[PDB]
Formats: structure tokens, C-alpha cells, sequence
């Protein structure tokens, strides 16, 4: 085993977690995940995968066959994996989050046989023990946990993350029967660490991502275009994606910095690739070079050699859904600061979000566009402007939706609460103090053909506004 | 008339057998019967029992269909390849339970039903503990024996 | 009896390392399983046990039985991070037995090499063993007698072992390590924590998305806590020989094979350690 | 292994006995002064003293009202004359159960290591190459006797080959770091 | 570029007159930052002396000498006979890793004859002798690092920690 | 005392003349007796050229290069560039030894300064492509044992030697 | 009569020609060595269940066996352990059917269906007190055969 | 319901043309994937007497004949002497399984009469002279299946499938 | 495809020149290590017209020959009325392997017409005389045997292998 290749990255407002879904905890601070890097590498992979070849043969292939696939890079039940992922960052020694003293002797009182809520809130710069039962209390703590203004702003005025909060900051209390104050003591400081650690959010975060190979798994079939492939799809991931949660809004995202290979048998094209994207001048420039790399995949003197096997499988697009990049609905545009950026996109994105009310501007017609593209909604007609086969003034048919009568694909339109926003946002820059976000739009296995450039209207009208 | 602990698996793992209606299900019932009685071993016999019990995800029909197992012959055991298999194995104990008369019938659904006997079922397995590990192993032994021989792998 | 049962959460945080770990985590599970018939009126009506707490909050009125499973994930977080902060390292009785075996190993004339190594990242040993798998899923290699965890001679000798055979071909490792028709040159004991820094366990989380799925329509995170071996604790493991030879190999070994992982996982960067200290006592 | 609360000095582990395996140690002690013109009954007292007891478990070196053993035997237990001196000559305490629970308790107080073979290719594991292995714990104490006819060699081979033997290697697995084991002779230091 | 000063630790004085740019610039590789010493180089197949006391190649992979990675040049006197070398920045093991180096270095390790004339009877030595401890802190600690007893006090821990982190393989010939 | 040499044995050629004797003086302690290579060292922490083939310490402990003991002096035109270690043939890092050794060794090893102007971005490598084994062996081989094509038959035994036995690192660069 | 070590001699005429990788054949003589001390000691019954666990009669070893009872070319086909073991079970079943203990009738039907299976498995309980006493010279001869003439790996 | 026809392997020359189309479609599920012929439909009970080669209806459930099941009619000219049947496709005992199954099917059996004239005396019989497995592989594994001697280039595997695969039941009479 | 020589070991000199191949190349199938003349050739089931011995053919299966075979032809002027086989090396013997079975060999074989004039008696010729070995250990194992007394103080050590090794039937006629 020797080094593949090592990428200074650097992830923009990453939102991390472990076992408790905050970055940092009373024991370790993990701000990048090795464990997130792999599998959104894998994601990535079977995305970009299925973009190629449904390029080139109109066809699309399930998950689970592309990675049964890439087995030999990426590793499954069956073989151990070739590559070995690596994160260091700075600041890797003890970084626990300590809780040194919080005084809530008095809330305690405040909650002497009582069943009632306790809500806290960040109220400039002191945080208050909003009862909802008509009391508040400027409670006082000390920790090494040192929340600037600009952070607490962030979550204040971004109305995602002031959403991902509501579970972070309120507990129900029920102490009618009766209750000891060394109890409600730990209740009270659970809850104040897991509303502390929700405001760790660091910025800047700048990690090494070392790639190891095993050179035993040496070119036995196809492994070298295989890996080739592989290391295509990281540069994707990191161009278009970015780790922790929230990436579909902008957090997270990744930049490249340096990328020092050691082996350029492999590595040659992607090493150029990659330094491509070390200084961008201007919009349309980092357009044209999103394009380029998008179609190295599917039109270069190399695209393929190994989807002539038949380990894969087409999906049954009565049961299976896929995302594959579209590589025409790309829109760009200059941002010139972040924070403001993120807090709009929840414009752009929401249902009555002035930045969308002003795109479409309609009912029923906006809830559409937002139950197809944008992830899971919470619905309460609308299915009209999602048929399969029914009148397309707006072309949002999902493949198998039928009037009145549920289907899979009905399902989990309407029903299924984990489902990734095919709109998604992307925030990168290049070492020189200018900053271009990237929006753009996936293209699922379930829409039965959409109008492209209608769409890519709405996108653009999107990504002009959102700023 | 007493059976040993090779025909009480054969009669077990065959009342089993059939109620297991999925074939993915008695996959996972043989992976179960594969190593739950390593882990019976290492971390005792009513520590992975009371695992077995939640595993098998009761509080649904899953419950009634299992009880209805020890009499009917013609029940189903209902739920996810996982459930149904931590179901069967949990019907394997009670089964050797209550046909070496460790503990009765009525108690073990009771406590199985109830939040209540729960708590004592703890403590009467805690009294007869000794009787119970000293051979439910080779009963098990058997069952994982019955297990890899009349089902295969994925 | 049910008393020890209800009483052991107190123990564990009270008797902190000086408990039984592994039947203290075993009991701790019976709780975990029973969980909505522990707290039916059944909390010993103590004061300083977890389990009421877990009546004074309210997640969901809607449904009992939701109310039931959001207390019992919240529970197993929450004893995770017990075992985590309250079982410490304590590694006087663990530097008393390598030096007395080392003694042993004098008189029996053999050349030992006490071999430190330190974990970097999160380790994982002994995934699939039996301790907090009743709870968690997973497990750690654990030693019930000398209540630690361990990295298992036959793990670092197969990992060294392996190294071998790829720098020297499968017959110098043959020649060294033996075969089915020699025994082997090298014994290796296993590994125990010696010095931490704060914490000797961890908890963690590993949530699989995809893994096993078809589509985007079937996919859903399930959280996985678990509990690793925090970093920057320190083993310490033997090394005896009677020939001279094998001091050779296993010496360059050792700092080489220790920074590729030495446990689970090591593919994603968690079982990483440290190669901290090296020494060898030649007999005669 | 141990779960005991209501005891001042916590313990991880402790040393677990029967009456039957003390009733072997006596019957190889009154056996072998028999034949041999050499008594031992310094071990034979200690021994009977705790064989008075039998019929109830019983502590040694210790108050210990009850206790889990294993996880999963709760048993109760009654002290001794503490008269009764360390067998063991240590600082642990020592249970003597009952034969009908002690052997539970003992069968369940070894350690079942799981070792595995690695595909060196694939770097997983082979098939079929999954097995478990039964230990006994450190410290663990077993008790043999020694016997010899008589003999000038005999006689040189008690006298000093017998003095400077005190370490060895039992049984398999020594490259694992198994097997080692000290000898104390009840001659030497009871 | 960011060349480097490897001075190992050894028992006896020949860390007096060996630099001239012991200064180097803003980031050292070696570190004392509140946590004990960081980032320290460990080499294979070297043993030191203690007259004249450099590195002498050897092939005994278990010889080793361990030491500090600091910014500097070989006294400008040497580099003639010195080890000057330039590695990727991972090539190199780096005991107690805190961060990343710099992606490529300059190391100028002492690299004396190989003492054709003798024979090579390598023998293993530690840090111990109090004293010898704190003299060498007072030279090399005190001297190459602005931080000890300027930043910090508590390094009696790096005082009790030198004493077994460091060690190497010697000949005493 | 008692002179050999070490050939280094990547896949390509440095070595047609660059020794002086051929079976030097008394033995090749690196012996052929249908048992393939036994006494082949191992050198730890160095590495060789694709041309210009020599060793270079590479300070990294992950590398390594593996040769021969031959007896005797190359050319009496070099050795102001090669190493000369008198070593008691403990230290060694032999494989496969199938007998015993004068217990007091000369070694000299092709050696070079390492690189002062780019880095050193080491390859690990095989041996394998059985006409760079086959020549070799008609370099080295043949040409080092003439106990080879007079008795040795099991070449067979020692051609798998070769090839799986004998790797080593190399510069790329 | 002796007639027992003319049935081991057809029968390991059978497994030695459908064994056809020396392995399978090598592993036959190692499971030879073994089962009949195991059944000696711990009974018919647990060892019979350890044999047909590691036969793992899916749906294809069970036909090649079927197969190896009438046509003389038929081939066992699988891991060398895996075959191993079920020529031995092809063993003792050719031992049960030439006895007579139980009709080749049943013994058909039931290596086809799983459902009858277990039936051939209670029938073979309640008789392991014959089994155990009839099979012991058969089996002692299989391993003289075996150790006679296949090669010791 | 998809139609799947049924024929088996005969040594009388009854073989050739028992279904007038050869696929009639583009589907089937005895396959032939340089792994012998897959999923072998096996059916007990039924014996065949290769003159005018058709399976008897036996009770005897030792009398087993296993054929191929091609995809295919009775050309609707062998109808009365045929039993229909539509079933789930799983009801079959189907042999190296690779995958999954239409679970809907109709088959016509080569079906001679119940020879209520005689007492079915039954007669096993295996297959050898590979010759034999040779012609019929040409009689029906070419106007059956084109993926013969076209797209299999190590037929010989299928050979000795063939040959070791196939044995049944006949009744001399 | 291969080609391999193979020669009778008579009592006489009838087998120095008819063939023309001594060694060929790097590989013999008959080696000698200290052990003996490995995979030894005993055609089995002929005989030996005595006068200059030309191997008879016989279906007695007591009567054999016993002769080396190494990689050789016959220089293709015989065969005029003799015998030369190819088989797949699975049907072919040795004795105490050593070598590589090449999965096709083709052999050539002294031979002389079933002398239909009167019978042929092989009466058992075993080789003793001593002397006879050593006429053959000059007339056969020098020349075609490239590797007697080079390495080999073993000389008589596998010497004595032929009266131990090769015996046949010879006609005496």
C-alpha cells in the first residue's frame, strides 16, 4: 500500500454530527467524517455512473448492481476495499465541548408541580429559559465553548437552520407528581448542551483527504478504469456536493485547495482537473469548466470500458428511483459574500419564499414544482400538475402517478420522508477571495420527461434572485 | 413420554419450519440459530433472552401468532425477515421452556403480554437459572445443527 | 435478583473502573430490553438512578408506545456516554502484569520485545464480540478478568504476519511464523491499555444510507451508537523468541504495519495507531 | 465475574470453588499420604473446615451477602470461621458454592475467543474460517500431586530438579500468548 | 524553501556548535505547544555516536534514533559530509503526527564516516540521569524554542516525558 | 577479514560490469542449492534507480531493496562512492538462511547521495515479465553461480524465487 | 455375515469414481478417519446432525446423490469439504437402504422436498439404537478403505 | 400464460422435431451460460420408452426423467395423447438455479399411453458412448437453441454435463 | 507440440546413436538430487527383441520395459517402421516425481514387428553387472545427461539405483 493522492480541500459552514447530531460532544470535537466522505463518495459514484450511462445507452442501472460493480475500489461484504480513506485538520488533539457550571437553581423552583415546557433561545448574546407556562430567566453558564455573535445570527436569521433548532432547544417537564432538583438538574443540562453544541458551527474548516490503495487488488479485469473512474467521481463530489448535512442548501461545501498525486499513472487527468479549479476567474469561466468535466466523462477519447459487463440490472421505474447529473441545468452566479447567500436560499426554496412567489407565481403550481424537485414536502388540486398521463401545462409527470389511486411512485412522492432535493446549491471558491454559487437540478428516474429549459428558465430566475 | 433435547429440536425447528412462509425469513432464522447460542453463552441466558424478546419486535400480532404456533400448526409468523426470525427463535426457547417444564404455559405469554409478569418472568428466570443453563445449550446446539442442514445461505 | 437490576446504572457511575464491565453492561441490557416495564412504576423510586428521569420528561402524548421508544434511544445514548465518562482507564494493575510476566519471561530465557503503541483515531477492536452488543450492535474486545479491553494476540500477530508475507513472500512468514508442519518462532501476547489521556471509551454512530439498497426509494438512515476506543490511549503488548533471527523482521514491522489500521474499519480511518515505544532484551 | 452491591471493597472478579472439587483435593491428599508416608494436613484441616460447611454457599475472605455470578446466577452466601486462613494466599475472595450451581458457574466462567482466517486477496474472511476457542481465566489454580518411587535418581530429582522448576508452558496455542503457568508446591509454600 | 535542522537526542554534548540558523522561521515541525513534545522524527538503520556524535549508516533495522525536526542549516561548515535530502512530506514517520507538513522539506541530519575502521556493535541506550535531562533542555528546548519558560511552566511534564520518548541505538566506539 | 559485495536486483541492468571477479574468494554466502536464494539481505530504508541503479537512503522506514553477498571488490576503480560497513553478520537482515556465516562481514553497497534538487516520490514494484527475470538471471544468475546450467536442473525451484521472492523500491523519477 | 465389508467396498467403489478432484477425494478420507469415532463416542443421532450441517443438502448435491444411487458417472460437485461430507452421508444412507432399515422408496421422497425431510430425520430417530449398533464394522471398513487407498494429502 | 414445452434426452433417434416452432419467441429459461445446462426441469415418477421416447405415468417415485424445458407448443398436431397444465412455475424441481422465474407456465408433457396391457416393469439405464450426447446435441441443441457452436466456444463442459447430468428410467417393452 | 525421447536401458551398447537430442534446452524430466533418477519411464505390457533391443509388442501384462525419457526426437530418420505416441500426460507413468507434468508430451519407441515366425518367451532380465552400469553411466548419463559428476559427489549414490530401479523382459532369442 502506498499513497494515491492527498486533496487539501476545505468545507464552507459544514454541518457534521455524531450520535448526537451536533459537530462536537462532551468527549471529542469531529467537525469531517471519514465514514461521510466514503459514502457520499459512493453516492456520488453511482450518480455519475448512472449519468454516463444513460448518456450512452439510455439506460439506468440500480445502486446496488453499480456498486456490486465497483466492489473491487470501493469494497463490499465480499472484498474489503481498495481505497483507504484519511482526515486531518488542524486542532486534532482533545477538543471535547465542557459544560463547567450553569446556574438553574432557579428554573428548577420555577418548575415545582408543574407539566410545562421549557424553551430556550439565544437573546443577544445572554440566553433566556423561556417557560412557556409565562416565565422567562436570563439563565448564566460558562463554557470552552466560545459562540460569536456571527454564529448565532447565522442560525438566527437563516430560517433552515432556525428550523433544525425546534428539536434542540425545548423539553416538556412534567414534575405534577413530584420532582427532586437534582433531577431536573441533569434534565435541564442535557438540555442546555444539546442546544450549546447545535452552535459549533465553525467556518473555514480546512482538512487533508489522504488516498490510500491496496496495490494487491492490482488491474485483474478492469480495475484500473474502474479506480479512474472512481477518482472522476470524487472530483464530481467534491465540485457539486459537500459533507455534513444540509448540503442540498449550500452548507458543507467543499473547495479545492491542492492536489499533490503520487502515482500519475492513474492520477495524471484528474490531478489536471482538479488544479483547474485553483483559481476561477469569473461565472461563466467555472460554467464552462463544470461542462468540461462533465462531458470528459461521456465524449472524451476515453468514457468507458467496463459497462460491456452484465453484473448490473435496469430499474423498474414502477419501483425504483435514480439521480444522474444533467449537465445543461447549471446555472452560476457571483455571490461576493456567504452567510447572506445561505439565508436567502431558504427563499428560494420555501413555499411562500418571496424569491419563488416571484418565479412562478402561483398556487397549487409552485407546490408542484416543490413536491417534485425540492425534496420531501410535508403535504396536507396539485397531483393534476403530476400525472403520468394528464394535461401537461407544466411538464412535472412522475412516472407512474395515477388519478385517485396510489402507486409506488405515489407513495413516495407524497409519502416518504427521506427524499433528497433534486434542486440542490453549491458554494465554492478558489483561494482568491471570490465566490461563485452553483445551483443546479439532478434528474431523477421518476419524472417520465420533463421540458428542459423551462425548468432551466425557473433555475436561472432562482439563482439571480437568491442573491 | 420425555423427549431428549434432539428430538425436542427436531419437533421445535419442524413447528418452526413451517410458519416461516418467506424463504428470506428462515435465512435469517438460520443466521440467528448460527450464533445466538455463542451469545447465549458469553452474556448469559436471560440477558439474550430478553434481546431475543425485544429483537423479535412484539406488541403487534407478531404475539398472538406466535402463541397460536405452540397449538395451531397452520399459523403464520408475520413481520420483517428480521422480526419474524428473532420470533422463531424466541418460539425455539419458549418451546424448550415450557416441554421441560422449566416454566409454565400461561406465565411465559402472560409475561410476554404483559408489562407487568415481565418483571417477575426477570426474577423467576433468576431463580431458575441454574436449571436452565445447565442444558438448553445442547438443544440449541441441535436447533443450529437442524438450521444449516435444512436451509442454505443468500 | 431484580434490585441488583434496577440499581445498576448507580453502580456503574458510582463504582466507576472498579466495576465488572462486561456483566455490568450485560444486566444494564435486560433494563434496555425491558425498558417500558422498567419505568412502569418500576424505577426502585430512587433518586439517583437514570431511570425517572425518563418520567419527567414527555416526548409524545399522541402515542405511549412512541413515548416508550423515544426514551429507550434516548436511554441508549445516554448509557453509552455513562460507560464513556465513568469507566475510566486505571493502568497500575495492567503495568504490574507486563512487568511481572517480562520477569517470568527473563528466567525463561526468552528475548522479549514490550512493544507501546498508541491509538490515533476512534479504534475499533473485536466489532463482533459480545460486549454492549446486547445494546448497541456492536462490541469491543473486551477482557471480563482484567476488565479492559484488548487487542487479541492472534490479531496483531496475523496483522504482522500478513505484512510479512507481503514484503517476503509466503515463505520467509512460514519460515518465521511456521506452518502446519513447524511451529512458529515468535509468541505474541495480547494487548492492554496502559495510560489514557481522559476517556477510555467513546461513544460513536455509523448510520447507513444506502448500504444494501436498490433505489432512492427504499433508502432511509438507520443510527448505529456504538462505543470505541477513545484516542490517545496507550497498549502495550510482548514480544518473546528464543532464536536471534526473527528480531529481525518483526523489529522494522512494527512501526511500519501499526499505522494502516490495527482493528475494524481501518478503511475509513479508524483503527489507526502510533508506534510510541520500542525495547528489546536480548537473554544470552 | 462479579455484580455484588452491599459490599464495602468492590470487586471485578472473584475465586470460585465447589465442595466436590475440594472433596477431590482431599481424597488426593488422604490417597497419597497412604501410600507415601507423608502427610499433608495442614491443607487437610483448612479443607475440611470448609467442607463442614457444605450444603450452603459460602465466602472466605470477604462479607458478601449475595452476588451475581456471570450475569446470570444470583446466589446468597453465608462467611466462614475467618480462622480460615488464605488458601489462595492472596488479597481476592474465594466463593464456595454448592455443586449443583457451581458447576454453572464455573462452565460459564471461560473465556470463548472467536478467531477467524483472512482471505489474504479479498482481505475478508475465508470461508469456514470462523471458530471459537475456550480459555481458562488468568490466575485460574489447578491442583496435582507428584509422585516417585523410590530411587537414587528419585532422590535427585525431587531435590533439585523439583526446587528450580517453578515456570512452564501448558497445553496449545503458546504463540498466542497462551499456556504460561507457575508451580507452587504445597512443600515449598502451602 | 523550509529546510531542516534533524537534532537528534542523545546523552552526551554535541549540541553546543552545530548551526548557524538555528533561528528558521515561523513554524518549527517539532512542537511543545501544551500538550508535550509533538511531530518528533524517528529514523531506522542509524546509530549515533557520542565523540563527534553523528550518524553512522548501519543495516540493523533495529537501530534507531529519534529526535527534533526544526527550520535551520548544518553550520554552513558542514552539508560537505551531512545528509541533505528532499521528501514528499509523508515519507517521513513522524511519532505523536499533530498536523500536516508542508507537501516537501530539507532535512540536513548529521551523517559521519561509516567507520570503515572498527567494527559495528551497536548498543541500545535511553535518557535517563536527571541531570543530563535538564542541561540539554536548557540547550536545545530553552534555545530553539521563544515557548519554554517564556510560554510555558508546567514542563516538568515534558522533563519526566523526554526521558522515555527519547532513545536511540549508540556504539560508544 | 572477508570481502563481499551487494548487488542490488531491480528489473533493469546496472550490472553487466561493474565487478571485478567472479566467484571473488572464497564463497557466495547467498547460496544456490535447489532451494532457490537463501542469505538474500534486505536493506531497509533505501532505494534504487531504473537507471543509474544505486542505493539512495530514502529515510522513510517503508522502504526497501533486496540483493545479494558476493564476494569480492568491484573494479578497484570505485568504493570512493560505495559504503564499506564492517559488520559482525548479527546485524544483517538476511532471509531465508540456510547455513552460517563468517560472523564478521565487509560489505560494500553501491551507494549515492540521495537527490538535492527534486523530491524522492518512490514506487513500490514487482519483479515479474518472465524475459526481465530470464535475463537477469542470465546476468547475474548465471553469470555470479557457475554451479548454474552444470548440475542446477531445479532452476525451475529458483525461477518462482525470482519472481516472488525479489522486490524492491524505485526513484520513478 | 460379512457381507458388510462387500457393501463398504460397493459403496466406496461409488464415492471414489463420483469424487472426481483428488480433494474431494483426499477430504472424503479425513471425514472417514473422524465421523466413525464420533459416532462411537457421542451417538448416531448428534453425529448424524453434524454431518448433514455441513453436507448442506440444498437441492443440487441432494439429486447428484439420488443420482450416484443408480448411474455409476454421477458426480458430486461442490466445496472439497462440502463434497466430503456428503459422500459420507451418501454413505450411510447406501448403508440404510442395502440393510433394508428404511425403504429407498422413502428415502427418495424425502431428498426431494424438504417437507419430508425431517420426516427421513425422525425416521432415522427412531431408530439410532439400530443404526448405531449395525453401522459400526461398515463404517470401520469405509475407513480401512479409505486410508487404503486414497493418497494422505 | 407464457407456454414452455417440455422434451428430455432419449437415446432412440425420437429427438429431432417435437415442437414446429424452435423458440417462437426470444425467451427461455434452460440456459447455457459456459456453466452446463442450467435450471434441468426434473420430473419423478415417470418413465420413458425411447421408442416413440415419451414419459409413462408412474406412481413409482425412484423413476425420474429430467429433459429440457424449451419454450414451445405441441406444434397442435401431438394433442390427444398430451395433458395440459398451467402452474406457478415454482412447482417445478428445477436444477442450478440462477435467477428468477415467470411463475406462470403452461407445459404439454410427451405422454404415451398408461400400458394397462402390461406391468410397467421399469428399467434405469444411464448415459455413456459420447457419441450418443454428440448427435443430439445436434438433433435438438442447434434447431433449439442457437447459442451451440455459435456463441459456446468450451462446449466440451456441456458435453460432460450432458453425460453426467442425464440418466432416467425405461421399461423394455 | 513437446517432444520427448525415451530409450530402453538394455545389457548392451545399442542405444548410444539412433537419436539425435541430448539436452535441447533448460529442462530434463529425469533429475537427480542426492535421491535418485526420478519419474523413471516402465512401459509396461511389451517386451525385447534382444539382438541391439528393439521393444516387442505383447499383450502379457508381466512383461515391461524400464528406460529413461528425456526431451528428445528421434531425429525423425527412424519411425520408418516403428511407434511414437501423443497423450495428455495423464496416461503416462513415473517414478519418484520430481518434475512438472507438461500436459503433452509425444514419445518415441524402440519397436520390432510381433515376429510372427515363432514365439517370443520374455524371460525376466534383471539389470545386475555392475560393470554394465558403469559402461551405461558413460554411454548415456554424460551425454545426454548434462549434469553427472559436476556437482555430483554423488555418484555411485544413485548408481545403485539402476539394479534397484530398471528391470525388464527380454526375449533371449
Amino acid at each position: 500500500e502506498e499513497l494515491l493522492m492527498s486533496l487539501k480541500l476545505k468545507a464552507l459552514y459544514p454541518l457534521t454530527g455524531g450520535y448526537n447530531r451536533h459537530s462536537i460532544n462532551p468527549f471529542y470535537e469531529e467537525l469531517v467524517r471519514p465514514t461521510e466522505i466514503k459514502g457520499l463518495w459512493r453516492w456520488w459514484n453511482r450518480v455519475l455512473f448512472n449519468t454516463l450511462a444513460y448518456s450512452t445507452k439510455g439506460k439506468l442501472y440500480t445502486y446496488e448492481s453499480i456498486d456490486r460493480l465497483f466492489e473491487d475500489v470501493f469494497g463490499s461484504e465480499n472484498k474489503k476495499s481498495a481505497v483507504r480513506l484519511e482526515v486531518i485538520t488542524d486542532e486534532g488533539n482533545d477538543n471535547r465541548f465542557e459544560l463547567s457550571y450553569v446556574e438553574l437553581d432557579k428554573v428548577i423552583d420555577c418548575l415545582r408541580n408543574y407539566k410545562r415546557k421549557v424553551s430556550l433561545d439565544f437573546i443577544d448574546n445572554t440566553l433566556i429559559a423561556e417557560i412557556e407556562g409565562s416565565t422567562k430567566i436570563p439563565i448564566s453558564f460558562k463554557s470552552n465553548l466560545d459562540i460569536d455573535k456571527i454564529i448565532k445570527d447565522l442560525v438566527h436569521n437563516n430560517k433552515l437552520l432556525s428550523f433544525e433548532l425546534l428539536g434542540f432547544k425545548s423539553v416538556e417537564i412534567d414534575a405534577t407528581k413530584i420532582s427532586d432538583k437534582k433531577i431536573l438538574k441533569e434534565i435541564l443540562r442535557d438540555l442546555i448542551t444539546n442546544y450549546l453544541e447545535y452552535f459549533n458551527i465553525k467556518q473555514e474548516v480546512t482538512f487533508t483527504l489522504n488516498i490510500y490503495l491496496d496495490k494487491s487488488r492490482e488491474h485483474k479485469q478492469n480495475f484500473e478504469d474502474k479506480l479512474k473512474f472512481a477518482l472522476y467521481s470524487l472530483l464530481v463530489f467534491i465540485l457539486l456536493g459537500g459533507i455534513g448535512r444540509k448540503t442540498s442548501r449550500g452548507f458543507g461545501s467543499l473547495s479545492i485547495i491542492d492536489v499533490k498525486c503520487y502515482d500519475n499513472s492513474i492520477c495524471k487527468k484528474i490531478e489536471d482537473l482538479a488544479k483547474n479549479f485553483l483559481k476561477i476567474s469569473s461565472g461563466n469561466e467555472l460554467k464552462s469548466k463544470i461542462e468540461s468535466i462533465l462531458d470528459c466523462i461521456k465524449n472524451s477519447c476515453i468514457d468507458t470500458l467496463y459497462i460491456e459487463n452484465n453484473i448490473l440490472s435496469e430499474i423498474d421505474p414502477k419501483k425504483n428511483v435514480v439521480y444522474f447529473i444533467n449537465s445543461d441545468l447549471f446555472e452560476v452566479k457571483r455571490i461576493n459574500d456567504k452567510e447572506k447567500v445561505l439565508a436567502n436560499i431558504y427563499k428560494a426554496v420555501s413555499s411562500e419564499g418571496c424569491c419563488i412567489k416571484s418565479i412562478i407565481t402561483d398556487k397549487y403550481v409552485r407546490k408542484s414544482f416543490l413536491i417534485a424537485f425540492g425534496g420531501y414536502r410535508k403535504v396536507e388540486f396539485i397531483k393534476n400538475y403530476l400525472c403520468e398521463t394528464c394535461e401537461t401545462v407544466s411538464s412535472f409527470n412522475i412516472v407512474d402517478f395515477l388519478l385517485s389511486e396510489g402507486s409506488f411512485m405515489s407513495d413516495y412522492i407524497l409519502q416518504y420522508e427521506h427524499r433528497n432535493s433534486l434542486l440542490r446549491f453549491k458554494l465554492i471558491s478558489d483561494n482568491s477571495n471570490n465566490s461563485y454559487l452553483i445551483g443546479y437540478i439532478l434528474h431523477s428516474s421518476y419524472f417520465k420527461k420533463i421540458d428542459i429549459k423551462y425548468v432551466r428558465c425557473i433555475l436561472e430566475k432562482l439563482t439571480y434572485c437568491v442573491i | 413420554l420425555y423427549e431428549e433435547d434432539y428430538k425436542l429440536a427436531l419437533e421445535a425447528f419442524k413447528k418452526v419450519f413451517n410458519a416461516l412462509t418467506h424463504y428470506g425469513a428462515k435465512q435469517a432464522f438460520r443466521s440467528r440459530a448460527r450464533d445466538l447460542v455463542e451469545e447465549i453463552y458469553n452474556s448469559g441466558f436471560i440477558p439474550t433472552f430478553f434481546y431475543i424478546i425485544s429483537k423479535a419486535e412484539l406488541n403487534s400480532d407478531s404475539l398472538d401468532s406466535l402463541i397460536s404456533l405452540f397449538s395451531s400448526d397452520n399459523a403464520i409468523l408475520r413481520g420483517s425477515d428480521e422480526n419474524v426470525s428473532y420470533s422463531a427463535y424466541l418460539f425455539i426457547i419458549l418451546y424448550y421452556l415450557i416441554k421441560r417444564g422449566i416454566i409454565e404455559q400461561k406465565f411465559l405469554i402472560q409475561a410476554l403480554r404483559c408489562e407487568k409478569t415481565r418483571l417477575d418472568l426477570i426474577d423467576k428466570l433468576y431463580n431458575l437459572a441454574p436449571i436452565i443453563s445447565a442444558k438448553i445449550r445442547t438443544y440449541l446446539l441441535a436447533i443450529k445443527r437442524l438450521s444449516e442442514a435444512l436451509i442454505e445461505a443468500r | 435478583a431484580i434490585d441488583f437490576l434496577v440499581n445498576i446504572l448507580e453502580l456503574i457511575k458510582e463504582k466507576q473502573c472498579n466495576i465488572n464491565l462486561f456483566s455490568a453492561i450485560s444486566l444494564t441490557s435486560i433494563v434496555y430490553n425491558n425498558f417500558g416495564e422498567f419505568l412502569s412504576n418500576n424505577q426502585s423510586y430512587s433518586t439517583n438512578n437514570p431511570l425517572l428521569k425518563y418520567h419527567i420528561i414527555i416526548l409524545n402524548d399522541k402515542n405511549k408506545t412512541k413515548d416508550v421508544e423515544e426514551k429507550r434511544n434516548i436511554f441508549k445514548r445516554e448509557v453509552a456516554e455513562l460507560i464513556s465518562r465513568n469507566f475510566k482507564l486505571d493502568g497500575e494493575k495492567v503495568r504490574n502484569y507486563f512487568d511481572s510476566l517480562k520477569e517470568v519471561l527473563k528466567s525463561l530465557k526468552y528475548t522479549i520485545v514490550d512493544v507501546e503503541i498508541t491509538t490515533r483515531t476512534r479504534a475499533l477492536i473485536g466489532v463482533s464480540t459480545s460486549l454492549g452488543k446486547l445494546i448497541f450492535g456492536s462490541g469491543i474486545s473486551f477482557d471480563p478478568y482484567m476488565n479492559l479491553p484488548y487487542i487479541p494476540a492472534s490479531e496483531i500477530k496475523g496483522i504482522v504476519r500478513s505484512y510479512i508475507e507481503g514484503k517476503l513472500g509466503e515463505q520467509e512468514a512460514e519460515e518465521i511464523f511456521g506452518n502446519e508442519e513447524r511451529e512458529g518462532n515468535v509468541n505474541f501476547t495480547d494487548a492492554y491499555p496502559t495510560r489514557s489521556k481522559d476517556f477510555l471509551f467513546v461513544p460513536d454512530v455509523i448510520t447507513p444510507h444506502y448500504n444494501g439498497k436498490k433505489s432512492e426509494a427504499d433508502a432511509e438512515p438507520r443510527p448505529v451508537i456504538h462505543l470505541t476506543i477513545a484516542p490517545k490511549v496507550t497498549f502495550r503488548f510482548l514480544i518473546y523468541y528464543k532464536r536471534e533471527d526473527v528480531g529481525k523482521p518483526i523489529c522494522d514491522s512494527m512501526p511500519i504495519i501499526l499505522i494502516r489500521g490495527l482493528g475494524a474499519r481501518s478503511s475509513v480511518g479508524y483503527s489507526l495507531f502510533e508506534l510510541r515505544k520500542i525495547e528489546v532484551i536480548k537473554a544470552a | 465475574r462479579i455484580i455484588e452491591i452491599d459490599s464495602a471493597k468492590p470487586y471485578v472478579w472473584v475465586y470460585v470453588t465447589t465442595y466436590e472439587l475440594l472433596k477431590k483435593v482431599k481424597l488426593y491428599l488422604d490417597s497419597i499420604s497412604q501410600l507415601s508416608n507423608a502427610s499433608f494436613s495442614n491443607l487437610k484441616n483448612k479443607i475440611d473446615t470448609i467442607l463442614a460447611k457444605e450444603g450452603k454457599n459460602i465466602t472466605l475472605d470477604s462479607d458478601l451477602k449475595s452476588a451475581i455470578l456471570n450475569e446470570d446466577f444470583y446466589v446468597e452466601l453465608e462467611a466462614l470461621n475467618n480462622k480460615i486462613p488464605s488458601i489462595i494466599n492472596a488479597g481476592v475472595p474465594l466463593l464456595v458454592l454448592e455443586d449443583s450451581i457451581g458447576r454453572e458457574v464455573i462452565n460459564r466462567s471461560l473465556i470463548r475467543v472467536r478467531r477467524i482466517r483472512i482471505d489474504r486477496d479479498k482481505k475478508v474472511v475465508e470461508t469456514g474460517g470462523l471458530w471459537s476457542e475456550e480459555y481458562v481465566p488468568m490466575k485460574t489454580i489447578f491442583f496435582s500431586v507428584l509422585l516417585g518411587k523410590e530411587s537414587k535418581e528419585s532422590a535427585i530429582f525431587a531435590s533439585c530438579i523439583l526446587r528450580n522448576l517453578r515456570y512452564v508452558i501448558l497445553g496449545g496455542k503458546e504463540t498466542i500468548g497462551k499456556g504460561i503457568v507457575e508451580l507452587r508446591w504445597v512443600k515449598d509454600v502451602i | 524553501s523550509t529546510q531542516r535542522e534533524y537534532v537528534f537526542i542523545p546523552i552526551t554534548n554535541s549540541i553546543t556548535i552545530d548551526v548557524k540558523i538555528t533561528i528558521g522561521g515561523s513554524d518549527h515541525i517539532t512542537n511543545i505547544d501544551e500538550r508535550g513534545i509533538h511531530n518528533v522524527l524517528v529514523i531506522t538503520g542509524y546509530a549515533v555516536d557520542e565523540k563527534n556524535g553523528r550518524l553512522v549508516p548501519t543495516l540493523d533495522p533495529c537501530d534507531y534514533v529519534k529526535g527534533i525536526l526544526v527550520a535551520g542549516t548544518p553550520q554552513q561548515a558542514q552539508s560537505n559530509d551531512f545528509l541533505t535530502l528532499k521528501l514528499p512530506a509523508n515519507k517521513l514517520y513522524l511519532i505523536r503526527k499533530k498536523g500536516n507538513i508542508s507537501d516537501d522539506l530539507k532535512i540536513y541530519i548529521p551523517y559521519s564516516s561509516p567507520d570503515a575502521r572498527n567494527s559495528m556493535k551497536t548498543k541500545p541506550v535511553s535518557i535517563s540521569d536527571d541531570t543530563i535531562v535538564n542541561n540539554i533542555i536548557k540547550e536545545v528546548f530553552d534555545k530553539i524554542y521563544n515557548i519554554t519558560q517564556k510560554e510555558k511552566v508546567k514542563i516538568e511534564k515534558v522533563k519526566e516525558d523526554i526521558k522515555e520518548l527519547f532513545s536511540y541505538y549508540a556504539l560508544e566506539q
